[PDB]
């Protein structure tokens, strides 16, 4: 056809970000679960750690890109929350932004994903709830 | 394997030789692996990737003994039987056939 | 040994990397697949300008130093030398396939065992469609010569050519017909000069049965044109590969000159030895002489006089064509003339050119020649070198198509009924080469994918509609709608794609993917 | 063993006699012709040019017909030793050494198929294919010394010429060409191969 | 002092201008306006510098008011093909005749040079000298024919016309010298006395005990048979072309010129062929067997004068005149000489343009008052 | 990553920048240099002191430095056109880059691909360039019409250079001096000698055409009712080629022999030639002292040194042939005229030949107040001297000074009636591009050139297609009714050659710089 | 031999993993080991540890052999 050609394009910005972020919840699968393994950082002041923690890795782990930087806050936050599965939550990010790279892809808007991403999250924790084996103190 | 030599050419392999014949490789006792491994190319023209795997493998068990205080004379004279009788069992093995 | 100035990859990282870099290679030219596609603009390191849609040009240009795309460089290479139209896709389809391997990667898939997997589905797909494809050498003659053309066509819609697309593919057409034969099946493109230079449009691009040359025709006296001699057989021609000059030995000299007695002889040696060339090839019966090395001022001027229209100074190929074109010899000596080994050739002229002071010249023949000279000219070097590269892609594809009258039918249905097939045959996979089908045809579905997305169509959508529709019918050759028109059908819409190439393509592709994934282990080092 | 550039990783050639690149590097080629079925290969071994391409001597001469002698002297020298070839009804002449323009010219005019420097590890798998044996002068040339495949033909392999000598009963030496989409590809062929055929 | 460091001083503006190291590109502009001032009037490119100068500075004052330069420019152009033609309207025409007159130019010309004290002999010396190649209608004349060879020593005023004609080498030191022959015959050999020069492959070989003297002593001969052939002519003074292909006059050769009392003189450029054979009325000789007693001229005496530690040449009783300069310093040698040329070149305007105006400011004034006026009418 | 050590790469707005503002950027270089009363831009080489100014566009673009891509295309077109053309270098790029900027317009801010953009062009492009052909009058026929038609053509193509003063003057100079040609497209033949000293109006055509070098030792400084053999032969040792002919003797005497007899091939050579006939022998190659005093003793006069062009002058007012075997006299063509007289040309020698037989060979004389001045003036006339010279091979004419393409302009802004959605914009767009020429050719001028050229565009929208931009009462006056004629071949190329600029670029989204060594 | 490169994950710093560190850790220990391997037992013996200024101490206490002994490394 012939119609509307978007002079612009960081598009790439996107998928930039996506792949520099998705590195970040690439070193951390590794600790995972009952077999996940601990890293061991020296910080900048040459004091060592160990832990399988997530947020406390990717908290201490020297993170540079400005949208990685990112998965360590929403790590900050499920500690804040929750409190546990703060290496988890990180994982998630991981491949739900290789879901929007993926989607990306055969042109769908991001805020098309953006917005949808919500609504089939907020769906997504009705359905724990409603599966929920409710317990008692 | 992927090897960009210093030469600035690009190859890619699994001629176990090719390999360790890209890798340098100066130290006196690691650099006869690649001896070895191009002599396996020669007399037969496969299993120059085993060669080496094996050549080391043995160096490896001898550190025990070496370790815990053996003479390596010894452990010298305990592998060459070793492989002369292993070498035999090959023969004795080797079925030969025509129409069989 | 050199231990520092030495890396190591392998897999965590690696393999991303890999897949990224060919994925990032592919993201340049992706733009320039397709008859809506876009030009390069390439910088040579000592200034040349360059602005081609040709795949293969644009990344052999790319001064690059990732070793994945170092690879890439060659995959659209190597296709272009195979072919001559791959190049722009072949990569693309590869790059689709890396992303896909990789992503199964992460979900505890073998490398390895990924390229057993696309090998498999890949040899299917070019079996769906060595079946569904047509043919077109048995079945017409007419019709053959029109199929053959709507496939030069369809093979220029992607280049600045495509303005008078309609002049360059009937050209391509005919400079193969006019030098391979229909048994041998062979097109040497030696009998075809690809000629071009400035000046007009690129529409003012003819084809010439003969050949160009640039001379000013020895003497400036001499005629412009030259006549066939009055009712003779067109025009004859002297092809010699000897120097009018007095002959000379080839092993010493040292022509002792003892007294005047000698040095008289001499003398009226070299006067008179120059007649007795000039005569030599009057004698044959000759219009113009065409030698290889010059003729010294005496002998030119004899050529003048003797009305010989000359050609000092001929090039190997240059000579070679001029016989071939005229039907002569070459020949040695001078005593070696005769009417018979002459060149009967139809006309010669000296073309002027705007006021450029070169002003080369022409050989013409009327009848086709067993030697084509594409002509080709434009308004600024460029678009010229560009309209050549453009024209030798699609006399490629009709070289391809008398080695193989097989067609398929592009507008990326091709690579659909491939995806299709290659994907029903994945249900019946289940398990690990399930997996694998799935992305081998999951990744080809990104050529029409981009298609669309160049002509400006929701990609998802066209997706959907062709499979669909080629299916809920047959799995035929039904397109995109890359420019418009009715709807999609790339046969009405003649657009056709040599099944040959589409094939070798396909394979290109996986086989080098083949190959990167095996590379589980990297190690480079530097310049020292 | 030959590498193509190009092609699938498995569209590789076997030849049953031999093939060879096409050092053919000179004028008047394009004519002779490029296909024959038994034709009569002559496995030559040194030169085929006017002056010589190598090695001389000095002509001292004090009388002008001499000068124009020695050169219908030198003309004549060649021709004949090339006339010799025409002799021994060849189609096919090889050499190890150069084919001037004028010697391929000559052949080209008489349908004769030529190539001058050919490969030396080369000359020595025409012969054990066709069956001829190297010559190096041109006068006791008989013909036991020639040699006859059952194919010749010019290719256009890869986008490259490759002069070819299919078909050959009597061999004792074949010829693969390999194909590759990368220059590392071919090459891991080519060892991959060679792993093979050393062990087979 | 030019980059190479060779020192200069002089009035003449094109040749200050050109060594003067004008580096912006419209400012360079300025030499070529005087070098063509140069090229047509030979005078003056002082003056017409100095006027581009304030005409440009009268387009610095218009372009102020805003007035189109190309306006002013074409203009400007209209406004001096009329400044010219009242040049000529108010011009005073002369004729060649009046000698009175074409000196009283050449002098007041260069009253402004260093050789300004010495105007006196110099004036009438450009004016007879250009006359000397005028005639009348010969409109441009050529300048070519005045050859001036400056030699350094002495002052000013130590240059002379010279009845005949000044060479410029030097003669003989070698095998015997003669240096100055009264009433001599003189050739212009463009020939070369040596050994055999065949222009092909040359060679003698040798092998006989005997054959050693046949070699030698028959060249030996070679060069006398020529010698005595010019002798014979009656050749008595000899001028060899400067050969560097291949020798001009051998040693030897000298020998036998030297008895032969010849006064030989080598290295003549080729450059003066055709105005030596002017000047000497000699004739060139291709070869020897060319040099014929007709092809010589009436030499009444040549003599190189050692002015002092100088050595001058000079061929005195025979459409070409030679004087020669002389100064102190090199700058003074150079100078005179192009202060001369100042002067011819006067003439030579008057050679091919009639007529000559009232200068020392006033035609300058003139045009200027006349313009101004026909102004209001515009 | 990919790539490396300072290659660089600009994505699709990116590179669609670098590509416009380098064409936009060339435009707005040469677009001063055009109107008849545009102005000049000096320039200056590696050797600084090597000035120039210049009016011609194509100069300016060829000498000009560029990085840019996009620029150098433009360059390159503008070098092309002076090739086939001689002419226009200035109209092409300027309309050229015009055609883009009008396009990233219909980009960055309406959204149209480039592809639409460049389909509407194209058609445009057709329409556009078809008007022209279908408006162009032509006077083949009527020899004694077609010189009045193509002396206008010189007569504005000499407007803007400083020739554009006496214009008039070189007027006729250049139509005369292609004329007496007629034929040969090749101006190779007409020789340009410049010299400083009075007024450019004192340049001249002779008629009779001057040459350089002087002959003879001292041979007649003027030659009578000449019969010239002009020949090009070897003269300065023969032997022609025999090379490796050696001289052994067994004593001098036998050389002195053998060097008296090479003395006398040159006797023998300069013999057969006398059996010509002739009072003057030019030779392309030189003539030694010996072989020239032959001639300075038989009168014949010895002319050396005049390279291959200098002869092929010589052999075309003349009417010889150029020989160089004299093995017989007769069966060679020889020249001939009335003088062969020696001129002077401020402080210089020269010989002024005189009534040749028709000389389709000439000289034109320029002279300059200074050498700025005259190798501008050079090619200030060679802008003449290449359109006519093609006009000749191109009888069709069009008036210019706006007029033509702002018929093309009423043309395209028609067919933009009967289109699609966005191409029509792109074909509106062409019009547009086009319609900046007279503009930009108005403005130089200095009027309000938005209200000239909508003054303009008003008739040629309303009929007249005749109606011009009269750069002088800034009127819009009839240019058939003035002389403002153009060469069809011209306009027709800057039309075209443009366009492909335009297409060629617009295609573009991407642009790699190699590392540079 | 010897790891190397980024690409992707950009760190303000060194990281190994898998193979590579789990290797070096072991090495580290290593070596911080058998420097006092040799003081084991009774036939075991002493060292001397000199310092910069050239004074030392010598001692089979292998707590403070390993503490006199310079380690950086986290396994040491
Ligand atoms: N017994 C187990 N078998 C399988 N999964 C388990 C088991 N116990 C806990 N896990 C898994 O370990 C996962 C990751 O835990 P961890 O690595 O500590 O990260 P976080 O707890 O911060 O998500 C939890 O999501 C849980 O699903
Ligand atoms: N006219 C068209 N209409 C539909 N598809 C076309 C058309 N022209 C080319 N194509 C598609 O684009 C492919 C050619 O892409 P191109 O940009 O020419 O790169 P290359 O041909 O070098 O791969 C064709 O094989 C076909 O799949
Ligand atoms: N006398 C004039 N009056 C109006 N337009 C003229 C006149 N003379 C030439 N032109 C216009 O000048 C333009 C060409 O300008 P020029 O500086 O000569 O550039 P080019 O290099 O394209 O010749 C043409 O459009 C022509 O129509
Ligand atoms: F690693 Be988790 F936060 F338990
Ligand atoms: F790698 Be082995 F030679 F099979
Ligand atoms: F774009 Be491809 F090379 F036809
Ligand atoms: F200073 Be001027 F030129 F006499
Ligand atoms: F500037 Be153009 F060539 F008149
Ligand atoms: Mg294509
Ligand atoms: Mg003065
Ligand atoms: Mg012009």
């Amino acid at each position: 056809n012939a119609t509307f050609k978007n002079k612009e394009k960081p598009q790439e910005v996107r998928k930039a970000n996506i792949i520099a972020a998705r590195s970040v919840a690439d070193a951390i699968r590794t600790s995972l679960g009952p077999k996940g393994m601990d890293k061991m950082i020296k910080t900048s002041r040459g004091e060592i750690i160990i832990s399988n923690d997530g947020h406390t890795i990717l908290k201490q782990m020297a993170i540079l890109h400005p949208v990685a930087r990112m998965l360590v806050e929403v790590s900050a936050a499920q500690d804040s929350e929750a409190g546990d599965g703060t290496t988890s939550v990180v994982i998630l990010t991981g491949a739900l932004l290789g879901a929007a790279e993926r989607l990306l892809n055969k042109g769908i808007h991001p805020t098309i994903i953006a917005d949808s991403f919500q609504s089939a999250a907020k769906r997504s924790v009705d359905i724990l709830l409603e599966m929920c084996h409710k317990v008692s103190l | 394997i992927l090897i960009v030599t210093s030469n600035q050419k690009t190859t890619i392999s699994n001629d176990g030789a090719t390999i360790l014949k890209l890798l340098d490789v100066v130290h006196p006792a690691a650099k006869t692996l690649v001896d070895i491994s191009r002599a396996q190319d020669a007399e037969v023209g496969d299993g120059t990737t085993s060669v080496t795997i094996l050549a080391g493998e043995l160096m490896k068990e001898a550190k025990p003994f070496l370790e815990e205080g053996i003479s390596s004379h010894l452990i010298m004279k305990g592998y060459r039987k070793a492989v002369s009788l292993a070498v035999e069992k090959i023969n004795e093995l080797a079925v030969d056939i025509t129409s069989e | 040994k050199d231990q520092g100035n030495k890396k190591r990859q392998h897999g965590l990282e690696a393999k991303k990397s890999h897949i990224l870099a060919a994925r990032s290679v592919a993201s340049i030219i992706k733009t320039s697949l397709g008859p809506r596609g876009l030009d390069k603009i390439l910088i040579s390191p000592d200034g040349e300008i360059t602005i081609t849609n040709d795949g293969a040009t644009i990344l052999s240009q790319m001064e690059l130093d990732n070793e994945i795309a170092k690879l890439l460089v060659q995959l659209s290479k190597s296709q272009d030398d195979e072919i001559g139209d791959g190049t722009t896709g072949v990569v693309v389809l590869a790059s689709a396939l890396l992303d896909q391997a990789l992503e199964l990667i992460q979900k505890g898939i073998h490398p390895i065992k990924i390229a057993n997997g696309f090998d498999e589905a890949a040899k299917l797909a070019i079996s769906k469609l060595e079946e569904t494809c047509d043919d077109i050498s048995a079945s017409n003659d007419e019709l053959f010569r029109d199929f053959l053309l709507r496939a030069a066509k369809t093979s220029l819609g992607s280049k600045i050519v495509s303005k008078d697309h309609d002049r360059f593919a009937e050209m391509a057409v005919e400079a193969v017909i006019n030098v391979m034969d229909k048994d041998r099946k062979d097109v040497d493109f030696d009998l075809i000069k690809m000629q071009g230079r400035v000046g007009g449009s690129i529409s003012d691009s003819k084809l010439i049965n003969g050949v160009i040359l640039d001379k000013d025709f020895s003497h400036p006296q001499m005629p412009k044109c030259v006549l066939p001699k009055e009712g003779s057989d067109g025009v004859k021609l002297a092809i010699l590969t000897c120097p009018f000059e007095p002959p000379k030995p080839k092993t010493k000299h040292k022509l002792d000159i003892s007294s005047v007695e000698e040095y008289q002889k001499l003398q009226t040696y070299e006067q008179d030895k120059f007649k007795e060339m000039i005569d030599d090839v009057k004698k044959a019966g000759a219009d113009v002489v065409i030698c290889q090395w010059g003729f010294d001022d005496e002998a030119n001027h004899l050529l003048l006089q003797n009305d010989l229209p000359a050609v000092r100074w001929v090039g190997g190929q240059e000579l070679e064509h001029i016989a071939i074109s005229t039907n002569g010899r070459i020949v040695p000596r001078f005593q070696d003339l005769s009417k018979d080994k002459l060149g009967t050739c139809s006309r010669i002229y000296e073309q002027e050119f705007g006021t450029t002071k070169d002003r080369m010249l022409i050989i013409e023949q009327s009848k086709e020649t067993k030697t084509v000279t594409c002509f080709v000219r434009g308004s600024n070097k460029m678009i010229v070198d560009e309209a050549e590269r453009a024209l030798h892609d699609s006399l490629c594809v009709v070289r391809n198509l008398v080695k193989d009258s097989r067609v398929v039918y592009g507008g990326g249905a091709a690579e659909v009924t491939m995806s299709l097939a290659v994907s029903e045959e994945a249900d019946k996979q289940r398990g690990i080469d399930q997996y694998a089908f799935r992305g081998f045809a999951q990744a080809l579905d990104t050529i029409p994918m981009t298609l669309a997305e160049n002509s400006g169509l929701d990609p998802i959508g066209t997706l959907s509609t062709l499979k669909s529709k080629q299916l809920k019918e047959k799995i035929s050759n039904i397109g995109v709608d890359c420019l418009g028109y009715g709807s999609n059908d790339m046969k009405e819409l003649f657009v056709v794609d040599p099944f040959i190439g589409k094939k070798q393509q396909i394979l290109l592709a996986t086989q080098l993917c083949r190959m990167i994934l095996k590379i589980d282990n990297v190690i480079i080092s530097g310049k020292d | 063993i030959k590498k193509i550039p190009g092609g699938a990783m498995e569209e590789s050639l076997f030849i049953n006699g031999v093939a060879f690149k096409k050092t053919f590097s000179y004028a008047g080629f394009e004519q002779q012709p490029k296909k024959f079925n038994n034709p009569k290969i002559l496995s030559l071994n040194v030169e085929l040019e006017l002056k010589a391409e190598k090695d001389n001597a000095e002509v001292r001469v004090e009388h002008v017909e001499d000068y124009q002698a020695i050169v219908d002297a030198e003309w004549q020298l060649i021709f004949e030793k090339l006339r010799q070839v025409e002799e021994t009804g060849a189609n096919i002449v090889l050499s190890k050494l150069p084919i001037g323009d004028l010697a391929t010219q000559f052949f080209a005019d008489r349908n004769i198929f030529c190539a001058g420097r050919v490969s030396a590890d080369d000359m020595n798998r025409v012969i054990q294919a066709v069956g001829g044996s190297i010559q190096s002068t041109t006068s006791d040339i008989k013909p036991e010394h020639l040699g006859t495949c059952a194919l010749f033909e010019e290719m256009q392999i890869g986008s490259e010429r490759y002069n070819l000598f299919q078909g050959c009963p009597q061999a004792k030496t074949c010829t693969l060409l390999l194909r590759g989409g990368a220059e590392q590809v071919i090459a891991e062929v080519e060892r991959s191969l060679h792993d093979a055929i050393m062990i087979v | 002092k030019t980059s190479r460091g060779e020192i200069i001083i002089s009035n003449d503006g094109h040749t200050i201008l050109k060594q003067m190291a004008i580096l912006h590109p419209v400012a360079r502009m300025l030499v070529e306006v005087s070098a063509a001032q140069d090229s047509e009037a030979g005078d003056g490119t002082t003056s017409v510098v100095i006027l581009t100068g304030a005409l440009l500075g009268a387009a610095e004052r218009l372009l102020n008011k805003g007035i189109h330069p190309t306006i002013i420019a074409d203009s400007f152009q209209s406004a001096a093909k009329r400044s010219v033609d009242i040049l000529l309207e108010m011009c005073h025409k002369v004729s060649l005749s009046d000698r009175e007159q074409l000196v009283r130019a050449a002098s007041t010309s260069l009253s402004s040079k260093i050789v300004s004290q010495y105007s006196s002999f110099l004036a009438p010396l450009a004016v007879d000298s250009v006359l000397k190649i005028s005639d009348e209608n010969s409109k441009n004349v050529d300048l070519n024919d005045i050859r001036l060879v400056k030699k350094v020593g002495g002052t000013i005023d130590d240059t002379e016309m010279i009845d005949g004609v000044v060479l410029t080498q030097t003669a003989i030191k070698s095998a015997g010298g003669p240096t100055r022959k009264e009433k001599a015959k003189i050739g212009l050999i463009q020939f070369q006395i040596s050994p055999p020069k065949p222009d092909t492959e040359n060679n003698i070989i040798v092998n006989d005990y005997r054959q050693m003297d046949k070699i030698l002593k028959e060249e030996r001969a070679y060069l006398l048979n020529i010698c005595k052939k010019i002798k014979k002519a009656k050749c008595n003074v000899l001028l060899i072309q400067k050969s560097i292909l291949r020798d001009a006059v051998n040693d030897l050769a000298l020998h036998f010129l030297s008895k032969l009392n010849i006064m030989v003189v080598k290295d003549i450029e080729r450059e003066e062929i055709e105005f030596l054979s002017k000047g000497l009325g000699c004739k060139p000789i291709a070869d020897i067997e060319l040099f014929t007693e007709d092809r010589l001229d009436s030499a009444d005496l040549v003599e190189e004068i050692d002015s002092d530690g100088s050595k001058i040449v000079r061929v005195t009783g025979i459409p070409t005149v030679s004087v020669v300069i002389r100064g102190a310093n090199n700058m003074i040698i150079d100078e005179t000489e192009r202060s001369l040329h100042d002067a011819l070149c006067v003439i030579r305007c008057l050679v091919k343009e009639r007529g000559l105006i009232a200068g020392g400011g006033a035609p300058e004034i003139e045009i200027s008052r006349r313009l101004s006026k026909e102004a209001r009418s515009m | 990553q990919i790539f490396g050590d300072q290659v660089t790469e600009e994505r699709a707005e990116n590179a669609r920048l670098s590509a416009f503002v380098g064409a936009i950027a060339v435009g707005d270089l040469v677009k001063s240099t055009l109107g008849p009363k545009g102005m000049d831009k000096l320039l200056q080489s590696a050797s600084s002191n090597t000035c120039m100014v210049t009016n011609d566009g194509a100069t300016i673009l060829k000498s000009i430095p560029l990085d840019n891509p996009a620029a150098k295309v433009l360059v390159n077109i503008s070098k092309v056109q002076d090739d086939e053309v001689g002419d226009g270098t200035t109209s092409v790029t300027v309309l050229s880059a015009e055609l883009l900027r009008e396009a990233e317009k219909l980009i960055d801010q309406s959204k149209i691909h480039p592809q639409t953009i460049i389909e509407g062009y194209r058609l445009a492009s057709a329409a556009a360039l078809d008007a022209l052909t279908k408006a162009a009058v032509d006077n083949s026929h009527d020899k004694t019409m077609f010189r009045e038609d193509l002396i206008h053509i010189a007569k504005t193509t000499l407007s803007s250079k400083i020739l554009s003063q006496d214009k008039d003057h070189f007027a006729e100079l250049a139509t005369n001096a292609i004329l007496r040609l007629k034929g040969s497209t090749n101006l190779e033949h007409i020789q340009i000698i410049k010299i400083l000293g009075g007024k450019l109006s004192d340049s001249f055509l002779d008629e009779g055409f001057i040459l350089a070098k002087k002959f003879g030792n001292n041979q007649p400084k003027r030659i009578e009712n000449a019969k010239i053999l002009i020949a090009n032969t070897t003269l300065d040792t023969d032997k022609v080629k025999i090379f490796g002919t050696k001289f052994k003797v067994d004593s001098t005497a036998k050389l002195a022999q053998l060097e008296k007899a090479e003395r006398e091939k040159m006797k023998n050579k300069i013999a057969k030639i006398s059996k010509f006939g002739i009072n003057t022998f030019i030779n392309r190659q030189l003539i030694y002292d010996y072989p020239e005093q032959l001639f300075t003793d038989l009168g014949i006069n010895s002319i050396e040194h005049a390279d291959f062009e200098g002869v092929e002058r010589l052999a075309l007012v003349t009417g010889g042939e150029v020989v160089s075997t004299f093995d017989e006299p007769s069966k060679c063509k020889l020249g001939e005229c009335d003088v062969i007289e020696e001129i002077m040309l401020g402080e210089q020698p020269f010989l002024k030949f005189s009534g040749c037989k028709a000389g389709e060979a000439c000289t034109i004389v320029l002279r300059g107040a200074t050498d700025q001045t005259l190798d501008e003036a050079e090619r200030s006339l060679h802008d003449a001297l290449s359109v006519l010279s093609q006009t000749t091979k191109e009888t069709r004419t069009v008036l210019g000074g706006g007029c033509a393409e702002m018929v093309m302009s009423k043309a395209v802004d028609t067919e933009a009636q009967n289109i699609d959605g966005k191409k029509s914009l792109a074909v509106e767009a062409f019009a547009r591009a086009l319609r900046q020429l007279p503009t930009i050719l108005a403005d130089n001028a200095g009027f309000d050139s938005s209200e000239l050229v909508s003054k303009l565009r008003s008739s040629i929208y309303n009929g007249i297609s005749t109606s011009g931009l009269d750069l002088n009462n800034g009127t819009i006056a009839d240019m058939r009714q003035l002389g403002i004629v153009e060469s069809y071949k011209l306009k027709r190329a800057v039309v075209s050659s443009a366009s492909e600029a335009a297409e060629v670029l617009l295609r573009v989204d991407n642009i790699i710089r190699a590392r540079p060594r | 031999f010897n790891n190397s490169r980024s690409d992707t994950l950009f760190l303000g710093g060194e990281k190994i993993s898998g193979d590579d560190i789990r290797n070096q850790n072991v090495l580290a220990t290593m070596a911080v080991a058998n420097v006092v391997k040799s003081s084991l037992g009774p036939v075991g013996l002493d060292k001397m540890l000199v310092d910069d200024i050239g004074d030392f101490t010598v001692t089979n206490d292998g707590a403070t052999i390993l503490s006199l002994l310079d380690v950086q490394h986290p396994a040491g």
